[PDB]
């Protein structure tokens, strides 16, 4: 039994936090950055006038 | 049990009229359907949708 | 082979289930008692779990020694 | 089971004061009003982050905590020293009083220690059920998802097997793990529609809050099949929607498929979920998944619905609806394409055969991957 | 009281009801109680002071409790359950009905029980609580077997 350290074993040097520390399953879209939807809908209502 | 049942019966007549007039058509224009039913377009479209969903 | 069905082997009635013939409250006899009969339906009305825990022993055999009344 | 419920309330108040900085004036007020009470010094190592290091009650409040804890400790020492009561005796409830002191007054660490101690000591059915319930409640208090998973695992595995009619008293918070997590789609609903509460208004802060969780979970769950005969038929459901008009408002808006009110009500729903610690689907399944379902429902039974008219039938801002459709098609759902040169929504709904064929070829891909992995497993 | 009802007076009838209390606590309990019930119903009939009717009847119930006229106060509690259903009250009508049922099943009144069960069925139907409404209505039938010819009540049940 060997760990195959011959291949470059660059362990992740953060050791700070697990971003998804729970069982949450992310999606490629789920991590986009926006002001959610409530503010966007408010802006839509404002530009339409109400 | 007055407004509720009247609305239910109104929906029953809408569905019955649509189903009674719909058999012949493999594809019919919805404004023609509205003309036969003697109604507007938006309400007829909404009813046909709610039926087919 | 083993024949799966068992009721029609000798007929003697069958699955009168899934069929409303006379529902319940529609009966004219009101209760007579009918409380011991709701007690008898408690076991069909789940409550086998509540038979335990509470420590009760639910009834099993219900004889009704009445005339056709 | 009443304890740790006002603790849940103070935990949610700390959440509302910490995560949203918009609530920084009324949140401070409610946090202070529920922290100067409830003896919050040991449960103030968490509260020091938002407000000051310690509110100005230090002397009196710490004296009260230390006096109460010392009195309970003296009682426990008496029971465990002067009397040799072992196993099936009153020492079990004495240690329960110890744990209650260490939890409702002291920090969670001593409470967890006393719990684990008496759990390893006595394994009776009632005692074990009570301590499992307390562990679940303290885990859902302090947001230790690891502890929540541990207690849920042991309860669903063996603890709930022994003893009945108490799983009906426990599932409402046993499914809180799925509630607080992303899994609000199928399992949480399937085990959470059960309207059998262990208490009239407890555990999840109310029966009304329980219902709001049910409504959110069902809305994430499905769109509009015989949901009329699943939840709408619920008499208690209709009663609680009468109690909450806005909740009834968006629920009936989704059921009626009237997007003009649906989108405003859905934004209100997302805003409400923000004020809630169960906000795990912050960008996935607040409103985007629900409108994915709604748009599927809408454009299905349609072929080419114009963008300009679907925009006013679904709110305003034709450009807003166009960009939303583009983003969601890129996300993967909303089986359709956009004719931009003519501004049309040409859907592509596969037939029953076509879509199910696609599902079978997808699963064939997954299982060819599986059997290739198993062919790797063999011959080595 | 009859002339006040004929004319449509509210303040005068309220004052008379608040005044006749010594005469109420001087005669047969049943007769005084039924006079109180009739006067209250006649007052609540026409003039719809929705901000005063409930409060006045609650004051009357508290007075009846002080006088220890249990059947009187129960009758007025049933009347306010009816008024709550009339005013579309959500769940306060419900818990008042539950309290009445708890107080009354220990007794053996029958007309009050039938009226309470029928009102509970009515408010379940108003809140669209169909299965609980059906259960309450079945209990209402089981209780209402007792009264042989209550011509108004039988029509209400049907
Ligand atoms: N609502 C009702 N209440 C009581 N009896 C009824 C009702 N409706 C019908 N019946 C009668 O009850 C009878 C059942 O009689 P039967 O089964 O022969 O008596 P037994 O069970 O003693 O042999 C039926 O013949 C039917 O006419």
């Amino acid at each position: 039994d060997d760990e195959f350290e011959e291949f470059p074993a660059e362990d992740w040097a953060g050791l700070d936090e697990d971003e998804d520390a729970h069982v949450w399953e992310d999606n490629w879209d789920d991590d986009n950055v926006e002001d959610d939807f409530s503010n966007q809908l408010r802006a839509e209502l404002e530009k339409h006038g109400y | 049990i007055i407004s509720t049942h009247l609305a239910k019966l109104y929906d029953n007549l809408l569905e019955q009229n649509l189903i009674r007039v719909i058999e012949p058509f493999s594809r019919v224009q919805i404004e023609h359907i509205s003309s036969l039913i003697k109604l507007s377009k938006a309400d007829v479209e909404r009813k046909l949708s709610q039926m087919i969903l | 082979d083993v024949l799966p069905p068992e009721a029609d082997s000798s007929i003697m009635m069958l699955t009168s289930d899934q069929k409303p013939d006379v529902m319940y409250a529609d009966i004219g006899g009101m209760d007579i008692q009918k409380q011991e009969v709701r007690e008898a339906v408690e076991l069909p009305l789940t409550h086998f779990e509540l038979y335990k825990q509470i420590g009760i022993d639910p009834p099993r055999g219900v004889l009704m020694y009445g005339p056709p009344g | 089971g009443l304890p740790k419920n006002p603790d849940l309330r103070i935990a949610q108040l700390r959440f509302l004061l910490s995560l949203p900085e918009h609530r920084g004036d009324a949140a401070v007020r409610d946090e202070l009003m529920a922290a100067v009470r409830d003896n919050n010094m040991a449960p103030y190592y968490e509260a020091l982050c938002k407000s000051l290091d310690w509110q100005i009650d230090v002397d009196l409040l710490n004296k009260m905590k230390k006096a109460n804890e010392d009195e309970l400790k003296r009682l426990d020492e008496e029971l465990e020293d002067a009397e040799k009561n072992l196993g099936e005796s009153e020492i079990r409830d004495a240690m329960m009083a110890k744990a209650e002191y260490l939890c409702r007054i002291g920090d969670k660490e001593g409470a967890l220690t006393a719990f684990r101690k008496t759990y390893d000591k006595t394994v009776a059915l009632g005692h074990r059920l009570d301590i499992v319930f307390y562990l679940l409640r303290i885990g859902l208090f302090y947001m230790d998802n690891d502890l929540i998973t541990r207690n849920t695992e042991k309860a669903k595995s063996l603890i709930e097997e022994g003893g009945d009619w108490d799983r009906r008293n426990r599932l409402k918070v046993y499914q809180g793990l799925y509630c607080v997590a992303i899994r609000d789609f199928k399992q949480a609903a399937e085990l959470f529609l059960d309207t059998v509460s262990t208490f009239t208004s407890y555990e999840l802060m109310d029966y009304k809050t329980f219902v709001t969780y049910t409504v959110y979970v069902s809305m994430i769950a499905l769109e509009r099949p015989d949901l009329r005969e699943k939840v709408i038929k619920g008499a208690e459901i209709l009663e609680v929607l009468h109690s909450l008009p806005a909740v009834r408002q968006y629920l009936f808006s989704l059921y009626e498929c009237r997007y003009s009110v649906f989108f405003q009500s859905l934004a209100v729903v997302e805003q409400e979920m923000k004020k809630d610690w169960l906000f795990a689907p912050h960008y996935r399944y607040y409103v985007r998944e629900m409108r994915i379902h709604a748009y599927s429902q809408l454009l299905e039974s349609y072929r080419s619905l114009t963008l300009g008219y679907m925009a006013e039938a679904f709110g305003v801002g034709v450009e807003f609806i166009d960009q939303e459709l583009s983003r969601f098609i890129a996300a993967g759902r909303l089986h359709c394409k956009i004719d931009k040169v003519n501004e049309i929504v040409e859907t592509n709904r596969p037939d029953s055969k076509n879509w199910q064929y696609q599902e079978t070829i997808k699963k064939g891909d997954l299982l060819l991957n599986r059997v290739q992995k198993l062919s790797r497993v063999i011959n080595m | 009281g009859s002339l006040l009802a004929k004319t449509g007076q509210a303040a005068e009838l309220g004052g008379l009801l608040k005044y006749v209390r010594p005469f109420l606590n001087s005669i047969s309990k049943a007769k005084a109680a039924r006079l109180v019930r009739s006067l209250l119903d006649l007052f609540l009939d026409m003039e719809a002071a929705t901000g005063q009717e409930v409060e006045l009847c609650l004051e009357c119930i508290e007075w009846a409790k002080s006088e220890k006229r249990t059947f009187l106060r129960q009758a007025l509690e049933a009347r306010l359950v009816s008024l709550y259903f009339d005013t579309k009250r959500y769940q306060e009508a419900l818990h008042l009905g539950s309290q009445l049922l708890r107080e009354l099943k220990k007794m053996d009144d029958k007309a009050l029980l039938v009226e309470v069960q029928l009102l509970e069925s009515k408010t379940y139907h108003a809140l669209s609580n169909l299965p609980k409404a059906r259960a309450a209505l079945t209990s209402a039938r089981t209780t209402a077997n007792a009264i042989y010819c209550p011509p108004k009540l039988q029509a209400t049940l049907d």
